[PDB]
């Protein structure tokens, strides 16, 4: 299928560095107008930078000299180095397939194929990774509790992603202490607690932590 | 500066257009109008590029157009999937550069009212043995996104140890949220049983663990 698969980020001090990836599936980086763009907390998508197919790359003010983009066409990835990082680069980055136009080299200005995002935080703040659970019933549900992290955010998948259906993954909860927990569960057939094993893949990238919890009920 | 109202409201199965307000130099000068769709925690989708093409796939019900300055996305036949945030952009027609509207978030009303499915967890073993204690109380598939969570220990109502989260839309277009009871795990084992009382629209469920 084609796709965009991001990788890189996490916390980072202010005035550091960290370099973003942007690996594609199915098409070529090089026959294509490549964005990035951002998004702050609770803000809306803002450009970044696109590098056209000669190399040849553009930058929003913000960023201009402080940010590179770049491909490496033997292993189609784009890159995103980030360099003198400020706290409001803080944001979630996509990765974008602009297609361009037919006859032309010039983009056509909108992308049709995005990457997931990854998140890329500036803070000079301490981190916390979470200690994993497993929830068992005692159609039902089974699950993993993500509890006691900072910051946000972290992202659950089951059996290394070859599980989405029946999977639910809840919003994260503000403690009492400021630190977050969530809960993430799959819903099966009461009687296929037949005691099939599940294993919840919980990654905190702000803290460099990946926890797999296996879960039998 | 490209501007969008903050918020639209349409009808299910009718239509909503919603506009994006730039200067002749963008929107007014150059035919580079896109317009993405965004739900919570996913990527933008694109659904319109160039003022008025549909991207590959991207069904028939959703237009575009430009008078003057001012793009306008039609989304007609209104589904619960439409709900989200959408977003125009322009070529910024100077240089090189992309400019994005604010967002509009879309609320599409006359949705079937869904009554939510409760799941609720007692303290593992694992986490017992850390010495703490946990209840996980589930709320998904509910419409709209508003719930009340009181919790009870055997019978007694109790406030203390409860923090509840905001409703957040899932992939369904259902809202989903969480409610925890953080308790010592003698309080755990000492109490004859917990329960999580769900409300939504006047429509409480409950639901109850015991250590046993």
């Amino acid at each position: 299928e084609v796709q965009l698969v991001e990788t890189g980020g996490g916390l980072i001090q202010p005035g550091g560095s960290v370099r973003l990836s942007c690996a594609a599936s199915e098409f070529t980086v090089g026959s294509n107008f490549m964005h990035w763009v951002r998004q702050a907390p609770g803000k809306g998508l803002e450009w970044v930078s696109v590098i056209f197919k000669g190399g040849t790359a553009y930058y929003a003010d913000s960023v201009r000299g402080r940010f590179v983009v770049s491909r490496d066409d033997s292993k189609n990835t784009l890159f995103l180095q980030m360099n003198s990082l400020r706290v409001d680069d803080t944001a979630v980055y996509f990765c974008a397939r602009d297609g361009g136009l037919r006859f032309l080299d010039w983009p056509r200005w909108g992308m049709d194929v995005w990457g997931q995002g990854t998140t890329v935080i500036v803070s000079s703040a301490s981190t916390k990774g979470p200690s994993v659970f497993p929830l068992a019933p005692s159609t039902a549900a089974l699950g993993c509790l993500v509890k006691d992290y900072f910051p946000e955010p972290v992202t659950v998948s089951w059996n290394s992603g070859a599980l989405t259906s029946g999977v639910h993954t809840f919003p994260a909860v503000l403690q009492s202490s400021g630190l977050y927990s969530l809960s993430s569960v799959v819903t099966v057939p009461s009687s296929s607690l037949g005691t099939q094993t599940y294993i919840c893949n919980v990654n905190h990238k702000p803290s460099n932590t990946k926890v797999d919890k296996k879960v039998e009920p | 500066a490209l501007t969008q109202p903050p918020s639209a409201s349409g009808s299910l199965g009718q239509s909503i257009t919603i506009s994006c307000t730039g200067t002749r130099s963008d929107i007014g000068a150059y035919s580079y109008v896109s317009w993405y769709q965004q739900h919570p925690g996913k990527a933008p989708k694109v659904i319109i590029y160039e003022v008025n093409k549909r991207p590959s796939g991207v069904p028939d019900r959703f237009s575009g157009s430009k008078s003057g300055s001012t793009a306008s996305l039609t989304v007609s036949g209104l589904q619960a999937d439409d709900e989200s945030t959408y977003y125009c952009s322009s070529y910024a027609g100077d240089k090189n550069f992309v400019l994005f509207g604010g967002g509009t978030k879309l609320t599409v009303v006359g949705q079937p009212k869904a009554n939510p499915t409760v799941t609720l967890f007692p303290p593992s073993s694992e986490e017992l043995q850390a010495n703490k204690a946990t209840l996980v109380c589930l709320i998904s598939d509910f419409y709209p996104g508003a719930v009340t969570v009181a919790w009870k220990a055997d019978s007694s109502p109790v406030k203390a140890g409860v923090e509840t989260t905001t409703p957040s839309k899932q992939s369904n277009n259902k809202y989903a949220a969480s409610s925890y009871l953080s308790l010592t795990p003698e309080q755990w084992k000492s109490h004859r049983s917990y329960s999580c009382q769900v409300t939504h629209e006047g429509s409480t469920v409950e639901k109850t663990v015991a250590p046993t």
